[PDB]
């Protein structure tokens, strides 16, 4: 599912997804 | 960032990973 172009709450989703209990930054501008 | 290497661009796991704590 990572393998596409992924926007906004897409992207987020994905991170959210893969990271797991690693958890994540999402930094939209930066 | 993210955004243009994920949205702007075709996301990779290897780059998701790059944002995992
Ligand atoms: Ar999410």
């Amino acid at each position: 599912f990572v393998n596409q172009h992924l926007c906004g709450s897409h992207l987020v989703e994905a991170l959210y997804l893969v990271c797991g209990e690693r958890g994540f930054f999402y930094t939209p501008k930066a | 960032g993210i955004v243009e290497q994920c949205c702007t661009s075709v996301c990779s796991l290897y780059q998701l990973e790059n944002y995992c704590n």
